[PDB]
């Protein structure tokens, strides 16, 4: 049974009411508590910095060289806030309504209101930290408009807003490292969660330079470990992004909330071959002034500019005549995947479609188009070697964000007491579709203005200390991790780790991707365990354990991905409806939009690990909407 | 393309390293440099040899952990990009590419091409921030920052911490990284309360970490992926002179953990 | 028949409720609209400046040589606001009460 | 300032002689009726400032007309006009419509009639009588 | 260059009573053009200098002041006005007794902007 622990009364005061009713830790008693923060992204860095400022002992971990190398440094779009600095009707209630409707009424309302309500404090904190947001000539902040909003509520730092947000959070974290309140352990990968007496009391990590397995103990554990969008091999995420931490916590007892809720990006630079695994995404606004097409002849060897207009298949124009050229991201991207699966060969591997700007360049001013997409066109010419001004730009959809993750309550706590999941690692308050510029705001809200209160509420009700790393639970988890690493290194199979990851991601993108049906998901559910067995019998992980073995880290991540993908496929087969990014082909409107079943699927599916990867236990958390009625 | 690679191979920090030659018969011009290294690593793994280890997360030129000295230039022949943003169309058939790590005393080599750039972390920890705590910030529009100052501070703040300035500096100096952070924080009204302390601390930390001095050569700016200018170093120099005039002395150095 | 279109509920939130319940034009769609503003006084200049900032196409008119010659320029007394900067009991409700009673109960309360 | 201005306008020092005053019409809080959206009875016609009746009642308080004009311009009309415009399509009416031609013909005829009367009384004489 | 809705609290930035009084002295310019008419050179220096001084004595005009003076001065050149010989007929006929200290302030601003290498923008062409 799941307790969301949401407050009562008017939604506008619930957070304040909760903040009053929560317990507190005295500043003198905070030094007696140790908090482990796995993750140093926006959520993790903000959380560790705020908790170190509070006076706790913080153990922060990351697998990168530096805490600043996390994902979310790559976030290009701005960060939203309900400040109404543009005098355009924006408000905290309007942001909360926009986020509840954008997620297709699949998230708790109290969480979304609290996020929209603390966005303003987020922006104040970031400006104070020195984040060089865009200013107008009068010296005051500048806003722009993001997709899914009719207001200009987005604060941006050129095209690298996420970099500057993470730089501010990382500078606060560095200040706390200098203060001695936070201990940073870069290049350290959490490999297991240690649960003592039903509480998340520690972690088991592996230092990826020396190969050393270390056990750390804490009064509370925070999992700010980002999303699992790399279960699809081809994704816009960083190469190291993984699901190891949340999957280990899930196997330890944390419930996975809506794993199948995955987001895509429409405009991503396609791969040039089987070697590539990362798709560099480009603003969805690139489509606003471009047309998507493919040659009618599959064996067209001519240059795309030399193809006549009558010989171009301008799909999304013939298909979907209504809302042409600005079809929603999911419909357009499903069409793109269908076209590429039919067989066209417009790119190296045939996975791409021509987003041409020739008619927009002729119609508009090439200088104005330069002012609009100069950095994007220069990056595209750097990556592909082709000028988008003359040659059409090839794009292909890719998995971008995972709205799912570990289920958390209003206190951001999972089903394991003392385990807190923040950022993209939890399901939380994006529902079935995350709005633009809302993941940065969610991570910074969880870090700066929510977890400091809810973790203190948890810690005030327990005694500090009392669990050391010499406990049998730590030894059992460490033995399990050592055995897994030895088994991975000892298989000495024929296929590489990336081969298995590529096969798994191809299956997940074909079956549990953007277009899902019952038969395809059942085929994937039959195929996933076979790929897992083939991995565990025929993978090649060279090197040793006590060395900088990057193949070993990739092998562990893929071993977790193989189990996570089965749960994702089971969740997608379970949800007999379409909502947001989760699209079932048999539940849709004639226009191709998502058709929800709010009578039978208006809940959060939290899945419990039962020891069998094929039969997890479903726990429904009912959703009630009192302020934003579904429509 | 047929590409020959002379790659530095070092077992660990203590083991001496050497250049190993690897011939790649088929290299796609569209292949990125790191993707070509990935293909080589897959070939080595299939052949039973140890794959080359290099740092990489984002493959977008933003995170900053790709760090390769390619053909004598940090981040490769092409400027204003990173190692990940460098593609094989920048080379020719039959070319020989020498791949190295960052060479600096303060950037110890942990593996074949992986270095330890935590000295940059400790330079940041030595005052490279604004000592503002969560909850105490005023309204975001209370202090006006001119668009010119904000633009210059964003130009400096666009620093991915790759360490390529240290690698291309003949003295092994972190002056471009430090000067970029000093300029970013000193161009904003929020960084005024600490700036003259901060520069001193940061400069002292760069001395403590083992970096060299600045001869005003300019290879740092030549190889910077983000085209951080030498005006950042001029600004840091002005700040340090002003801090010396005010008698500002550095605090205790940030010792490694 | 005249529809004042005043919002319901407590008077203190009515405007906010109205601002939520009224429709918006996307910033990209604002350039498609042209708004004529006849007048360049405090009201007209304020409106034209704000609507030009929003992104609309504004046609502002005045009969004088310059927009600055409107009769608002001739106003000598100050401008009221319910900021209570003097610690004298002023509030938004007190200003609203003062304006309703001063107008002699002949105007809509919500406005 | 008041005494110096009075001495500039009348030529008499009010420190010795009495000042002379007379009531004059100052403000009109009537005007075109507008709703909460500052929109008149004609859809798409918005009246702001002193031109509308709005919210001064039967007596405008001091320092409230500048308040009302700046409020209508800066913080009310941007919202209500966007509310109106979001419910209609942009464009669709040019100055070549017959309504524009009819209004222009009426204005031209009025101006020609005014110029063609050639009476024995000035405009300000009639305005003075009316006032 | 402040847009509607983005302004902070009216008491966030203190303006000294002396600076406020001087900026109100300069801001009291009715734009009559009598400075141009009485100037032997036909120069708009008193009008431009009054606006420059009004916006440069307040903190809110600091972020864009050295640009503004340059632009404004360039515009006065572009529009066809003459130069300033420091004669003072403009101040003699000014209805609002705007002083030549405004022109000295504009001159200080323009010299400071030249030291900073501030380039005038594109002139405002008529509609
Ligand atoms: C190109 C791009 C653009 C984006 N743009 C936007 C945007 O405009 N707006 C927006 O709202 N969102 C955007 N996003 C999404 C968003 O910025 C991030 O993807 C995410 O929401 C932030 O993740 P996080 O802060 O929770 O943690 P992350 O940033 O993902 O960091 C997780 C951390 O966990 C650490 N870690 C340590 N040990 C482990 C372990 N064992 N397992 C896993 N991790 C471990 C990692 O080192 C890392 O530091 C974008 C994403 C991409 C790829
Ligand atoms: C002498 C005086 C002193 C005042 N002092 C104060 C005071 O101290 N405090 C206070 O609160 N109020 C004061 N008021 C009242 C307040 O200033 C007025 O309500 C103010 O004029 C309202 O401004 P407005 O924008 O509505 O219109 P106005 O300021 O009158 O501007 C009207 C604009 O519309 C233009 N216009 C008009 N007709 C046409 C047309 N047919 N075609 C094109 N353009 C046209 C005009 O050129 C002008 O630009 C005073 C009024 C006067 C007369
Ligand atoms: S200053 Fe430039 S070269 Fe040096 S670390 Fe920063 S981005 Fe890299
Ligand atoms: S004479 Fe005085 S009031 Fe008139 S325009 Fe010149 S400076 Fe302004
Ligand atoms: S190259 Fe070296 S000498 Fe200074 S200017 Fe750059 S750090
Ligand atoms: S009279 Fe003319 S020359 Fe200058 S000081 Fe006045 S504008
Ligand atoms: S991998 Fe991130 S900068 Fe190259």
């Amino acid at each position: 049974v799941l307790d969301s622990k949401v407050p009562t009364g008017p939604i506008e005061q619930r957070w304040d009411k909760h903040r009053f009713e929560m317990k507190l830790v005295n500043p003198a008693n905070r030094r007696k508590y140790t908090i482990i923060v796995v993750g140093s992204g926006l959520a993790g860095a903000s959380a560790a910095a705020t908790l170190g400022e509070a006076g706790y002992n913080v153990l922060c971990f990351c697998y990168q060289d530096s805490p600043r190398r996390a994902h979310s440094i790559a976030a290009q779009g701005g960060i939203n806030a309900a400040k109404n600095y543009r005098n355009d009707g924006d408000s905290i209630y309007r942001l909360f309504y926009d986020t509840v409707k954008g997620g297709d009424f699949r998230a708790r309302e109290s969480n979304v209101y609290r996020l929209a309500q603390v966005s303003v404090n987020i922006i104040d904190q970031c400006v104070a930290q020195g984040v060089p947001f865009a200013r107008e000539y009068g010296g005051l902040l500048d806003n722009r408009s993001f997709g899914g909003a009719q207001v200009a509520r987005t604060f941006y730092a050129r095209g690298q807003t996420g970099q500057q947000l993470l730089l501010g959070a990382y500078q606060a974290l560095s200040r706390q490292i200098a203060a001695g309140t936070v201990k940073m352990f870069p290049r350290t990968e959490m490999l297991d969660l240690v649960v003592v007496d039903g509480r998340a009391r520690g972690i088991i990590t592996r230092d990826m330079v020396t190969g050393k397995i270390t056990r750390y103990a804490a009064d509370a554990v925070v999992l700010a470990t980002g999303g699992y969008g790399n279960v699809f091999y081809l994704s816009t995420n960083a190469k190291g992004c993984n699901a190891t931490a949340i999957w280990r916590a899930h196997r330890r007892g944390a419930f996975f909330g809506n794993p199948c809720f995955t987001q895509i990006h429409p405009t991503c630079i396609p791969v040039s071959g089987e070697y590539q695994s990362k798709l560099t995404l480009m603003s969805e606004s690139l489509r606003n002034d471009g047309r998507i097409w493919v040659p009618k002849k599959k064996g067209d060897t001519r240059r795309p500019q030399d193809i006549p207009e009558s010989e171009r298949d301008y799909y999304l124009e013939e298909r979907y005549p209504s809302f042409g050229n600005l079809v929603p991201r999911d419909i357009a991207s499903r069409a793109a995947k269908q076209v590429c699966d039919e067989g066209r060969g417009v790119g190296p591997g045939g996975l791409g479609v021509y987003l041409d700007f020739a008619d927009a360049i002729k119609r508009l001013g090439r200088q104005k188009i330069a002012e609009r997409y100069g950095n994007l066109f220069d990056m595209y010419k750097q990556i592909t070697g082709e000028d988008p001004y003359e040659t059409p730009m090839r794009i292909y959809p890719a998995v971008h964000y995972t709205m799912g993750g570990l289920w958390v309550d209003y206190n951001l706590q999972s089903t394991i007491p003392g385990l807190f999941v923040i950022g993209e690692a939890n399901f939380s308050d994006h529902g079935a579709n995350r709005l633009g510029a809302s993941a940065l705001m969610q991570g910074l809200a969880d870090g700066y203005f929510i977890l400091p209160y809810t973790i203190a509420n948890f810690l005030a009700q327990v005694k500090p200390g009392g669990v050391s790393i010499d406990r049998p639970e730590f030894a059992e988890a460490e033995a399990e991790i050592n055995q897994r690493i030895q088994r991975l290194l000892s298989i000495r199979g024929k296929r590489t780790v990336d081969s298995f990851h590529r096969e798994l991601g191809k299956l997940m993108w074909d079956k549990c991707g953007m277009a899902r049906n019952a038969a395809g998901l059942r085929e994937a559910l039959q195929r996933i365990p076979e790929i897992r067995a083939e991995f565990w019998e025929n993978v090649n992980v060279p090197g040793e354990a006590n060395d900088l073995n990057q193949a070993l880290e990739k092998a562990g991540r893929v071993a977790d991905f193989l189990e996570l993908a089965e749960l994702m496929c089971l969740d997608a087969l379970h949800r007999e409806e379409s909502c947001g990014g989760h699209f079932r082909e048999e539940y849709q409107t004639p226009d191709g939009e998502a058709l929800r079943n709010d009578e039978q699927f208006s809940y959060v599916a939290a899945w419990e690990f039962t020891g069998d990867l094929a039969k997890p236990r479903l726990h429904k958390e009912p959703l009630v909407f009192e302020y934003v009625k579904p429509t | 393309m047929k590409i020959t690679l002379k790659i530095w191979r070092q077992k660990n920090r203590n083991t001496p390293g050497e250049f190993k030659t690897y011939v790649m018969d088929n290299v796609n011009p569209d292949m990125s440099f790191l993707e070509m290294l990935d293909v080589l690593n897959e070939d080595l793994m299939s052949r039973g040899e140890e794959p080359v280890a290099f740092d990489h997360d984002c493959r977008e030129g933003i995170c900053g952990m790709c760090s390769l000295m390619i053909n004598g230039v940090a981040h490769g022949p092409k400027n204003a990009i990173t190692t990940c943003q460098l593609h094989m169309r920048s080379f020719k058939d039959g070319d020989t590419i020498t791949v190295e790590p960052w060479r600096a005393s303060a950037f110890p080599i942990l593996k074949d091409l992986v270095v330890d750039r935590s000295a940059f972390d400790r330079i940041i920890q030595a005052g490279g921030y604004i000592s503002v705590s969560t909850g105490s910030a005023p309204d975001a529009n209370t202090i006006p920052v001119s668009k010119v100052a904000a633009d210059r501070a964003m130009d400096a703040a666009a620093c991915i911490g790759c360490g390529a300035c240290v690698a291309a500096c003949p003295n092994g100096s972190a002056m471009l990284f430090t000067a970029a952070k000093v300029t970013h924080l000193a161009l904003l009204p929020q960084g005024q309360p600490e700036r003259y302390q901060r520069v001193v601390n940061m400069v002292a930390q760069a001395d403590f970490e083992g970096f060299g001095n600045c001869t005003n050569i300019g290879e740092c700016a030549a190889v910077c992926p983000k085209e951080i200018s030498l005006e950042t170093i001029a600004q840091l120099n002005r700040d340090l002179v002003m801090a010396a005039l005010r008698g500002i002395e550095p605090n205790t150095p940030i010792v490694p953990a």
